[PDB]
C-alpha cells in the first residue's frame, strides 16, 4: 500500500569522491567506481527510496512507529501529504519544534518539570505536534523521556527528524518492497559518538538523507522548510479550515542553531525562548531584557555577552553579532519564557507569543489561536 | 470508637478470608485436608499524582 | 536561607557539584532543612554523592545518647 513512496521520494547517495578519507565519511575503498570542495547536491546522486516502513521497537512498544529515508530536496507539501493522509495521523491543531543543543547528559530537574508537565500536557490537550530531534540525545532524548513519563501516566503525536547516516542499526530498515514489519537494535551493546540509536517514544520518523555518512546540520534546510508549509496550511476539511500555528522552542544551543532561529524568523514563525537554559539562549534573552538599551554603554555589551554567555571561539567573531542584530530586527515575533522560580505553566506565554505575532486587525487570522485558548482553560 | 471500628474492620475481614469454608461442626474435614513494566507504570501513575497533590 | 539564595545563587557564580558536596553534608549533619533542599534544587546529583562512607557519616551524627544510638550501639 505503499507503492508511490519509492517513486515520489528520493535517496541521496555519495556519488563523487571529494578528500583517503572524503567529506562524505564514506571511504576510498568502500565507494562507487564512478570515483575539491564537496557539494551536498551537485556531488550526489538520486535514487529511489528504500528505507520506508513501519519499526516495531524490541520490547516495550506500541508495535508501530512510521520511518521514511527521504532527500533534503524534496517539497515538504509531498511529506505533510503522506503525514495526513496515509499515515492516518489527524491534521494538528499546532504544532512546537523544540529546538537545541542541551549540552550535557543530563539536564536541570526545573527544566525537565517544564518540558514533561508545561510542553507535553499542552500538546495532549489541544492534540498538538512536536517536531525534534529524532536521536537519542541531548533535547531529543530529553523530550523522549517527557512523553514517555506522561504517557505511562495517564497520545502525544512527537515525530524527529534525524539526518541519515547518524542513525544505528541501519542496515535492518533496508526494503524496498517495505518495512512494514522492522525490528530495531535500540538497545545495542556497543556506543560510538557518530551514530545515535533511535528514540522508542516517537510516533513517527523522517530521515533526511544528504548522501553523508552521517553528520549534524543536514536536516535543518527540512526542518525550515516544512515547519514553514505547516504554518502556511489549514487543519483538514480543505480551506474550510483555519491556519494551523506553528512555534518553536529554544533551549540552550549553538552557533548552528542560532542561524536555526535567525532563518526562522526570517521564515515569519513565532520563536519562544527561556530563561536559564544555558549558553546561546540566554544571550537573546538577556538581549530581550534589555530592549531598546542605547548604544552608548550597550553596543559593546553584545561583545560581552559574545564571550560570557558563549563559547570562546567565534565569541570575538562579529558574525554573530551580526546574527545577533538581524534576530532583533524582527524581535516582535519571538518572546521569552520566564522561568519564575519553576513556573511550569507557559500556555500563556504561547497564547501571548502567538497572537502578537499575527498584528493583523481581521478575525480570520485570529481563529486558531483562539481556539488554542479554547483548548487551554485560561 | 467510629475510627477504631473503620480501622479494626480489616483485621475481622482479613481473618475470615483465610478461615476455612465450612462450618466449624464439619471444619474437620476442611482440617483434615489442610493436614516489571505494570509495576513501574503504577508507580509513575502515583508519584505524578503526589506531584500534583503537592503543587 | 534567602539571604544565601540572593547573593550566593543570584546565577552570577558558577557552582559546581563537588563545590556543594561538603556544604550538602553540613546542611544534613546540622539540621538545616531549607539548605538541603535548595542545594539539591541547584542541579545536584544525589545519586552519585551518597556513598557508604557518607552515610556512615550521617548515622555517626546521632545526638549523643540517643535512642537511636543506643540501638547503633547494641547493633
Ligand atoms: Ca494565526
Amino acid at each position: 500500500e505503499q507503492s508511490w513512496i519509492p517513486k515520489i521520494f528520493k535517496k541521496k547517495t555519495c556519488t563523487t569522491f571529494i578528500v583517503t578519507l572524503c567529506q562524505c565519511g564514506r571511504p576510498r575503498t568502500a565507494h562507487p567506481a564512478v570515483a575539491t570542495v564537496w557539494d551536498s547536491d551537485a556531488h550526489t546522486t538520486e535514487k529511489p527510496t528504500d528505507a520506508y516502513g513501519e519499526l516495531d521497537f524490541t520490547g516495550a512498544g506500541r508495535k508501530h512507529s512510521n520511518f521514511l529515508r527521504l532527500s533534503d530536496r524534496t517539497d515538504p507539501a509531498a511529506v505533510y501529504s503522506l503525514v495526513t493522509r496515509t499515515w492516518g495521523f489527524r491534521a494538528p491543531n499546532l504544532v512546537v519544534s523544540v529546538l537545541g543543543g542541551s549540552g550535557g547528559p543530563v539536564l536541570q530537574t526545573w527544566l525537565q518539570d517544564l518540558l514533561r508537565r508545561g510542553l507535553v500536557r499542552a500538546a495532549q490537550s489541544t492534540g498538538a505536534w512536536i517536531v525534534t530531534g529524532g536521536l537519542h540525545t541531548g533535547i531529543g532524548r530529553h523530550v523522549g523521556v517527557a512523553v514517555r513519563d506522561h504517557q505511562m501516566a495517564s497520545k502525544v503525536v512527537a515525530m524527529g527528524v534525524a539526518p541519515w547516516g547518524v542513525v544505528r542499526n541501519r542496515d535492518t530498515l533496508i526494503n524496498p518492497k517495505g518495512s512494514f514489519p522492522a525490528r530495531y537494535r535500540w538497545r545495542g551493546d556497543p556506543e560510538d559518538g557518530v551514530q545515535f540509536p533511535l528514540d522508542y517514544n516517537y510516533s513517527a520518523f523522517f530521515l533526511v538523507d544528504d548522501g553523508t555518512h552521517g553528520c549534524l546540520g543536514g536536516e535543518n534546510r527540512f526542518r525550515l522548510r516544512l515547519e514553514s508549509y505547516i504554518s502556511q496550511q489549514k487543519t483538514g476539511v480543505g480551506g474550510t479550515g483555519i491556519d494551523i500555528p506553528v512555534l518553536l522552542l529554544l533551549i540552550d544551543g549553538d552557533e548552528k542553531m542560532l542561524t536555526r532561529i535567525e532563518n526562522a524568523t526570517q521564515a515569519q514563525l513565532p520563536c519562544l525562548l527561556v530563561a536559564g537554559s544555558g549558553g546561546a539562549a540566554d544571550c537573546l534573552a538577556e538581549t530581550l531584557e534589555d530592549t531598546l538599551a542605547p548604544g552608548s554603554g550597550g553596543a559593546r555589551q553584545g561583545e560581552a555577552r559574545d564571550r560570557i554567555r558563549r563559547f570562546f571561539p567565534k565569541g570575538d567573531l562579529e558574525v554573530l553579532q551580526a546574527q545577533v542584530e538581524r534576530i532583533m530586527t524582527r524581535k516582535e515575533l519571538l518572546t521569552v519564557y520566564s522561568s519564575e522560580d519553576g513556573s511550569e505553566e507557559f500556555e500563556t506565554i504561547v497564547l501571548k507569543a502567538l497572537v502578537k505575532a499575527c498584528g493583523s486587525s481581521e478575525a480570520s487570522a485570529y481563529l486558531d489561536e483562539l481556539r488554542l485558548a479554547v483548548a487551554w482553560n485560561r | 470508637s467510629d475510627l477504631y471500628w473503620k480501622a479494626q474492620r480489616y483485621r475481622l475481614i482479613r481473618e475470615f478470608h483465610s478461615r476455612p469454608a465450612l462450618a466449624p461442626p464439619f471444619i474437620v474435614i476442611s482440617h483434615l485436608r489442610l493436614l516489571k513494566e505494570a509495576e513501574r507504570k503504577l508507580l509513575t501513575w502515583e508519584s505524578v499524582h503526589k506531584e500534583n497533590f503537592l503543587l | 536561607v534567602d539571604i544565601a539564595q540572593s547573593e550566593l545563587f543570584r546565577g552570577d557564580i558558577q557552582w559546581r557539584s563537588f563545590h556543594l558536596e561538603a556544604s550538602l553534608m553540613d546542611a544534613l549533619l546540622n539540621d538545616r532543612p531549607e539548605f538541603v533542599r535548595l542545594l539539591i534544587s541547584h542541579g545536584l546529583s544525589l545519586g552519585h554523592f551518597l556513598t557508604p562512607m557518607r552515610l556512615a557519616q550521617l548515622y555517626s551524627a546521632a545526638p549523643s545518647n540517643s535512642l537511636i544510638r543506643n540501638l547503633l550501639d547494641q547493633a
